[PDB]
């Protein structure tokens, strides 16, 4: 509903909520010149 | 091309 | 989507699909930013040199599908609007600037496993992820060529943002602060873009810090698909989040 979504926002609860990744996100987290 | 949808939508 | 693939199942469940009652017809993309509302491009509602001008009554909300054009028995949810509030100030006259609507939904839609709302950013998130270089990714049921056709599933493409002069350099449209391009150059050796049919859908990006999912832009307009030097336009979210705020308060959420 808002600032910065939601609550819950943004976790995927076939992805983000099991720790699974899906098949490209790495494309996007290399870009930030490589992710967290 | 599109299928129908339930009719208690329209 | 142009040379993008098929998503993987749950890969985006808060991809909306905005759909003509009658005749029925895929209008553009959308996003689910809560239960009951619903982010889109204002000009998939409002366009008058095209004598468009749609209404409550003219739209259904197909949300958690995959497939373009099965209905998704027991996947997914179609509702009904309870209200459209497009920008005071769309310019559709003359660059379609501040290309954003917010839908109200007549009852909440249930989360699931296919259905899930994406996260609006915040200033900092703004700040360090549209960045020239950094990569957001598109997604939508629209033609996969300018011309030829239509995917039967829900096509994914990841694309750089690009810098503001490269953005106004390829093109003769007044470009504003509200809009942010992004795309390959013809140097880079790789393609993809959004194409007709993917309007209103989602630019998203994920957060290194926390990993959740942000809206950063909306498909808004190009000159083509995937041609050559020219890059696509996005609405920016951010730039755009207190009149969202302020609709959201004003009337319901
Ligand atoms: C769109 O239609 C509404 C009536 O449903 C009208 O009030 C509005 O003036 C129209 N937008 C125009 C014609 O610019």
């Amino acid at each position: 509903t808002f600032g910065s979504g939601e609550a819950d926002c943004g976790l995927r609860p076939l992805f983000e909520k099991k720790s699974l990744e899906d098949k490209t996100e790495r494309e996007l987290l290399e870009s930030y010149i490589d992710g967290r | 091309d599109f299928e129908e949808i339930p009719e208690e939508y329209l | 989507i142009v040379e993008g693939s098929d998503a993987e199942i749950g890969m985006s469940p808060w991809q909306v699909m905005l759909f003509r009652k009658s005749p029925q017809e895929l209008l553009c993309g959308a996003s689910l930013i809560s239960d009951r509302w619903v982010l889109t491009a204002a000009h998939c509602l409002l366009y008058p040199p095209w004598d468009k001008n749609f209404t409550e009554n003219d739209l259904l909300v197909r949300i958690g599908k995959h497939s373009r054009t099965r209905y998704e028995r027991n996947i997914e949810k179609i509702s009904m609007l309870e209200k459209i509030y497009i920008h005071p100030r769309y310019n559709w006259r003359e660059n379609l600037d501040r290309d954003i609507a917010l839908m109200k939904l007549k009852k909440p839609v249930a989360f699931s496993d296919y259905i899930h709302p994406v996260c609006l950013p915040d200033r900092e998130t703004a700040a360090s992820l549209l960045q020239a270089g950094y990569k957001g990714r598109v997604t939508g049921w629209g033609n996969l060529k300018e011309t030829w056709g239509q995917p039967s599933v829900l096509q994914v493409v990841n694309l750089p943002i690009v810098e503001r002069p490269v953005c106004k350099d390829s093109t003769r449209i007044r470009i504003t602060d509200n809009m942010f391009c992004a795309g390959y150059k013809p140097d880079e050796g790789k393609r993809g873009d959004a194409c007709e049919g993917d309007s209103g859908g989602p630019f998203v990006m994920k957060s290194p810090f926390n990993n959740r999912w942000y809206q950063m832009g909306i498909v808004s307009w190009g000159e083509g698909c995937d041609r050559d030097g020219k890059y696509g336009f996005y609405t920016h979210v951010f730039r755009l989040k207190k009149w969202i705020q302020k609709v959201i308060d004003q009337f319901g959420e």
